[PDB]
């Protein structure tokens, strides 16, 4: 039987991720800008955007 | 949003099958039939992805 006779306190790091950032994004002014012809066209596609 | 989304034109002349069907020769039905196909299976396989 092997058995110690001293001891070593190791302190070790362990990393986590918990969050990311936080992104909303619109729809009409990604899709279309400012073109207000371009936002009916849109909307004739239903609830993808919400 | 899944039965919804059976309204929605998709930028065809109408969301109603039929209607597009029976008020419009074949070549010129196929491409709203097939606008209508392309927005349905879209909305099917967004809701089968969540």
């Amino acid at each position: 039987i092997a058995i110690p006779t001293n001891f070593t306190i190791s302190v070790t790091t362990e990393i986590l991720p918990v969050s990311m950032t936080k992104t909303s994004v619109d729809c009409t002014m990604y899709i279309c800008g400012d073109s207000t012809e371009c936002s009916n066209l849109l909307l004739q596609y239903g609830s993808f955007c919400t | 949003t899944l039965v919804k989304q059976l309204s929605s034109n998709f930028g065809a002349i109408s969301s109603v099958l039929n209607d597009i069907l029976s008020r419009l020769d074949p070549p010129e039905a196929e491409v709203q039939i097939d606008r209508l196909i392309t927005g349905r299976l879209q909305s099917l396989q967004t809701y089968v992805t969540q």
